[PDB]
């Protein structure tokens, strides 16, 4: 399943004919696109190869 | 008829109200809807309003409906279900309102907040002028503005035009009517009453000063040129030195300087001037060059 | 005869009804359906409705119907089953509406809640406005408003011009004929009168008010004018000092000035107007300097 | 008659204001909105205000 969540706040005279708002004019956005299900699980780094990427040396 | 016809009552006092509607019925005489598309937009806006939802893009040419903007004036002490006339402006390209029917229009004020539905049909008179109607009682008052009528116990009176001699004629009136402490001059263009409380008092007392018979005392010397409309008007108090006139293709009736007489009257400065023969545009020319020279008395105005 | 012709009581208002409709039965003077979307796409609905399903896509070209809106009045204390006249108006494109024929129709208010069902035949006068017409008992009331009237033990009467002595003469007028505590005045246009509980009793006050007769006082003077349609309209309390007047083309019956005694009387005032020997039009202007001069003492309203 | 016919009293005094506004009902004598922005932008901006999203 994938969810799209929008948050803002908007001016009510930036608001079109069409009842239409582009996201741009939007004030203090938050935008957020994430999944589940195995395909999000295979983007997700595994916990050594995480350890090693924060802990390297180099 | 005197009071009433000099002063206004504090916290008395008119507003304005403006609103934005639509015009129908007319013979072929609206607007170019091809080049005004706010017209097709609130039409469509009035036609999802009320239930019918044409698609966007296609195109429509409209010859009998006009955008309008619509003015008012808000009265004192309004309630509602009151009527009040109001005055139909066409905006755009439109050729002309006659016979006419304004749909329903919100009058909002300053605080953008309703205060009057306008409905009706435009009166056009049909040179006169096509773009613009009024409609009488045309508008119902919904919304009423709160008033500190009825508290306190002094009331201000404010004159048309500021005078000190005239404010204490005013205060002199009412005291010698009423009683010695029953009013009291503030400045030029303000009268401080005292009124006793509540509210039928308080009218009882506006009722009997507002009907009261005051002497005018005589007022400042001023001449108002209108040099659009073309006309020049003075007033009863001005007064003329001794000077000589000279003007182009003016001369006696043979040199072209032309003697003007000291004159104190008003009927002896209206025939010096009418001595000279000349038209009133050059008489401003004339008038304002006497006034730089400081043989006019009266100040010159020009609006 | 003069309490009904200057006051109105609380809670009796009128309001305003709109609606959309169709006319058909035209002379082939309907609007352009192919520039009109709307037109179509409600017949379709119309049709669909009765239970004909036209298909989509194919053109429909029509020359005996015309799109129309429709405005009505809502009475006071109105009741379902009764009968009230309608304006038809046409938006579009069409021609005419003579002898047309309008179909159901649901009048609306503000609410967006029908109250009334319009059906009847188009009245055209047949210059002449052709695109719009008024249908005499055209709709049929079927919603009720509920009042506030018969309930508590005041009712307010409201003055169609603020003033407060007319509203001090109308209290005392009242107050002289049915009692003591009968009314109050509470501002320039409002009156409080104290009745019976009870419909009946109220119903019974209210006919016994409403034909009562009052002397009417002097008003303020105030001199109209109307651009538009090019009338000036003064009043019987205008009066005028001593000035004099220069207008542009005018003359004594031989100098350019003309002077102006000062006036009480309204046929004085008309009398001195009348010897300037001018045009209406040139009469705006030489009012509007009067005024600005201050010879002119009623106040200066342009509609 | 004299004295305020001559001169003036200290703190009695006007002043000046000015605005910006717009004239409708015309018959057809309204300049050329090709030509002058401001007209159709201020007009814009009172149909926002008023609600109207042109």
């Amino acid at each position: 399943t994938e969810f799209i969540r929008f948050s803002g706040v908007v001016n009510p005279r930036t608001i079109s004919g069409s009842n239409s708002v582009p996201s741009t004019q939007v004030a203090d956005a938050r935008i957020e696109y994430v999944g589940n299900g195995y395909i999000n699980e295979a983007q997700n780094m595994g916990w050594l190869q995480r350890f090693f990427l924060n802990l390297s040396p180099m | 008829e005197r009071i009433r016809d000099l002063t206004s009552v504090q916290g008395v006092r008119e507003n304005s109200l403006i609103g934005y509607g639509l015009v129908v019925g007319l013979d072929g005489t609206g607007d170019q809807t091809t080049q005004t598309p706010f017209t097709t937009q609130t039409l469509n806006n009035m036609l999802s309003q009320l239930g019918i939802t044409v698609p966007t893009g296609t195109n429509m040419q409209l010859k009998n409906v006009a955008a309008v903007m619509v003015t008012a004036s808000y009265p004192p002490f309004a309630r509602q279900g009151q009527t009040i006339d109001v005055v139909v402006s066409s905006m755009g390209n439109a050729k002309s309102l006659r016979g006419g029917t304004l749909l329903m229009t919100p009058l909002k004020g300053v605080d953008s907040q309703v205060y009057a539905l306008a409905q009706g049909n435009i009166l056009v008179g049909g040179v006169n002028q096509l773009n613009g109607g009024r409609i009488t009682n045309g508008a119902i008052i919904e919304r009423e503005l709160p008033t500190q009528f009825g508290a306190g116990n002094t009331i201000n009176l404010q004159l048309n035009d500021e005078d000190f001699t005239m404010a204490q004629q005013i205060t002199d009136a009412i005291n010698r009517a009423r009683g010695y402490g029953s009013a009291t001059a503030l400045d030029a263009r303000t009268v401080q009453v005292r009124v006793p409380s509540g509210n039928s008092s308080q009218v009882r007392f506006l009722a009997d000063i507002q009907n009261m018979e005051v002497n005018v005392t005589p007022q400042d010397a001023k001449v108002v040129i209108n040099s659009r409309t073309g006309s020049v008007v003075m007033n009863r108090e001005v007064t003329l030195d001794s000077c000589a006139v000279a003007q182009g293709n003016l001369s006696v009736t043979g040199g072209s300087l032309q003697s003007v007489r000291s004159s104190a009257n008003l009927n002896s400065v209206v025939r010096a001037l009418n001595a000279l023969g000349a038209t009133p545009m050059d008489l401003m020319s004339i008038l304002q060059s006497m006034q730089s020279a400081g043989c006019l008395r009266a100040k010159l105005e020009i609006i």
